[PDB]
């Protein structure tokens, strides 16, 4: 018996990675972030665009 | 994530012949969509695949 | 001023291109591929670059 995973990488969300969850927020500082599936390294402010 | 409770991937069947990474280390990869495909086969029909 | 913002312009926007790679982000990349494989593909990334 074969079973294989045949996978797509799209835009939509992710709601569950790994054992670790919250990791609560920090802004104003220069941070390695992991949203969505989206990984980089930036600061993270607050703007107003809507 | 699929489930990291349950892994069989170590040492747990008879043959594993995987690419990339195994299934502990897809717990950092983050994907849209899974089909999981099910079909039996021959034995010499294992290199074809 | 024109041809030195579209300069910069073309020079950021080439960035965007994958040239022959699976994604132009690195993260994609070494988020997947086990370093010995990643190597080859990173390599072709950075020659074109």
């Amino acid at each position: 018996r074969v079973v294989v995973l045949s996978f797509e990488l799209l835009h939509a969300p992710a709601t569950v990675c790994g054992p670790k969850k919250s990791t609560n927020l920090v802004k104003n500082k220069c941070v390695n972030f992991n949203f969505n599936g989206l990984t980089g390294t930036g600061v993270l402010t607050e703007s107003n665009k809507k | 994530v699929a489930d990291y409770s349950v892994l069989y991937n170590s040492a747990s069947f008879s043959t594993f012949k995987c690419y990339g990474v195994s299934p502990t280390k897809l717990n950092d990869l983050c994907f849209t969509n899974v089909y999981a495909d099910s079909f039996v086969i021959r034995g010499d029909e294992v290199r074809q695949i | 001023v024109n041809q030195n913002a579209q300069a910069l312009n073309t020079l950021v926007k080439q960035l965007s291109s994958n040239f022959g790679a699976i994604s132009s982000v690195l993260n994609d990349i070494l988020s997947r591929l086990d370093p010995p494989e990643a190597e080859v593909q990173i390599d072709r990334l950075i020659t074109g670059r």
